[PDB]
């Protein structure tokens, strides 16, 4: 979507791997502010919105 | 009534220990007030801020 209407999705109810969002080299830009990448896979998380 | 002034010295010391306590939940500017959180949450460049 356009950036004026910018698409949220909500995730729930399901197990995330995100080492495959780590270790893809094909984000130009891969970051973070209130949590740190490496430590995505150890947390448990409520109200994911994309 | 009568015994007023052991009373105060009990309640003081009490109430200083709980806000000392209440002290602990309180962020002070940082993410979160808990430090298992922040170990858990971020890298240490962040986490030593």
């Amino acid at each position: 979507a356009s950036v004026y209407a910018w698409n949220r999705k909500r995730i729930s109810n399901c197990v995330a791997d995100y080492s495959v969002l780590y270790n893809s080299a094909s984000f130009s830009t891969f970051k973070c502010y209130g949590v740190s990448p490496t430590k995505l896979n150890d947390l448990c998380f409520t109200n994911v919105y994309a | 009534s009568a015994l007023g002034k052991l009373q105060d010295v009990v309640n003081q010391n009490a109430q200083a220990l709980n806000t000392l306590v209440k002290q602990l939940s309180s962020n002070f500017g940082a993410i979160s007030s808990v430090l298992n959180d922040i170990l858990a949450r971020l890298d240490p460049p962040e986490a030593e801020v």
